[PDB]
């Protein structure tokens, strides 16, 4: 295949190879679930100890499937953007204008040669003056709002799950809500526990926060 | 070098009053007597400034564009808090390159039925509080209005106009570049309102100031 080596080349039917490529980095990853109701976002994932759960600000979390070197990077960047954002506002940096810049910054590294796409995709989950947003970020730069969802490993089926169930989301409780991101994350899959899954959450009155195992064992 | 006098500002029940003259001076010479001094920053505030008008024209764009284009792209509408932080940091950022905005700003607004008003100065102190002022108002006008808010319980929106315009009174006589002709904006339900220029009553009859009493050689 002569049209798959760099970002910068089209091939005949229109199709970008090196950046559907990154993509797989992603789809290889552990899987991650996000879901939310009218007041929480969450975050469960599938450890495979390693970080795949970050907190960005006060307000605003991450999980990564892929590349964590470039998980890390991507984390450097929205710290500094919030932290950025408070210091001239003395409030929470927007959820829709985290996910702008993230989208802006994958994007540039799909289209010049000397860069590199991002093999890495985020569930950034927050709260903010509009409510709970969770959004997915892909390494073509686009960024998709969901009500839930799910990526990496055979995350096809937790997608499944959570396609039966979401609708009831926005009624339920922030204890079922955990429990409905926890089947999802089973359905990806040993079994589920303290020492390999990570819940994190974020919504009204609550800053985000990984559940530390004393907490997450009533769950889990 | 066209500079503004003295602003002055009040919080009241419901909401807070800005206040000051048309006039934009030169030195001494009162050059433009019809000059609107107060500025509408997005849904909720306003801001208006002693010193020099050029440095605020320059500042109050600079705030109006990141306000006016926040809005437009998604992030929502800056509220007065947020306002305010925002041209703190910019005061401050100048100050410490050693090229200051001379002015000296006061801002007020309404959000959440919540009355702000607050005062940054030339190096980058800010204050909130419930009257603020900047000029000869900070010598002239604060003690009314400090006296008049002693009451408990607060002031009514015609109280707060009552004291605003003694105020307003003795800067006329008081002070130097000046006019008698002023403006009072009004934040109150989520919204700011600039009113129409008005003139406030002086005094100049008492006996004491005859010319008999006055004079140097009788």
């Amino acid at each position: 295949n002569q049209y798959d080596t760099n970002t910068t080349t089209w091939s005949p039917t229109g199709r970008l190879f090196q950046v559907e490529y990154a993509n797989e980095a992603v789809n290889n990853g552990s899987a991650a679930v996000g879901t939310k109701n009218k007041d929480f976002v969450v975050l469960t994932a599938l450890k495979r100890y390693q970080e795949k759960v970050f907190k960005l600000d006060d307000h605003v979390g991450m999980a990564i499937a892929g590349l964590v070197a470039d998980g890390r990077m991507l984390a450097r960047f929205v710290r500094t953007e919030c932290m950025n954002y408070r210091y001239m506002h003395d409030s929470d940096n927007p959820l829709p204008l985290i996910a702008e810049i993230v989208g802006e910054k994958y994007q540039r590294h799909i289209q010049f040669a000397g860069k590199r796409p991002f093999g890495v995709g985020l569930l950034i989950a927050g709260y903010d003056s509009t409510g709970p947003h969770l959004y997915h970020t892909v390494p073509s730069g686009d960024v998709f709002d969901f009500k839930a969802t799910a990526m990496g490993l055979r995350s096809q089926a937790a997608r499944t799950y959570l396609e039966k169930h979401f609708e009831s989301f926005p009624d339920c409780g922030l204890d079922e809500l955990i429990m409905h991101a926890l089947k999802a994350l089973a359905a990806a899959t040993a079994e589920l526990n303290i020492k390999n899954t990570t819940i994190a959450i974020v919504g009204k009155g609550t800053p985000f926060m990984v559940l530390t195992e004393e907490a997450a064992r009533k769950y889990l | 070098m066209a500079s503004g006098g003295s602003v002055i500002g009040v919080k009241y029940n419901g909401g807070v009053l800005l206040a000051c003259d048309t006039l934009l001076s030169y030195g001494s010479l009162a050059k433009w007597p019809n000059i609107p001094r107060m500025k509408l920053v997005g849904a909720y505030t306003v801001m208006c400034a002693t010193g020099d008008y050029a440095d605020f024209q320059e500042m109050t764009t600079m705030i109006e564009n990141h306000v006016n284009r926040q809005q437009m792209y998604g992030g929502g509408a800056l509220t007065p808090n947020e306002v305010f932080c925002y041209l703190q940091r910019h005061v401050y950022h100048k100050r410490s390159q050693f090229e200051p905005c001379l002015c000296r700003f006061v801002v007020a607004g309404c959000h959440g039925g919540e009355p702000f008003l607050g005062g940054v100065d030339d190096v980058g102190t800010r204050w909130t509080d419930d009257c603020v002022a900047a000029g000869y108002g900070a010598y002239v006008a604060l003690p009314l209005l400090r006296q008049a808010l002693e009451k408990p319980g607060g002031l009514t929106r015609e109280e707060a106009i009552r004291v605003i315009k003694d105020c307003l009174r003795v800067l006329f006589y008081r002070e130097c570049r000046a006019i008698n002709k002023f403006q009072i904006a009004d934040a109150t339900s989520d919204m700011v309102s600039i009113g129409e220029p008005f003139e406030v009553e002086t005094n100049w009859e008492y006996d004491g100031f005859c010319f008999e009493k006055t004079a140097i050689i009788r």
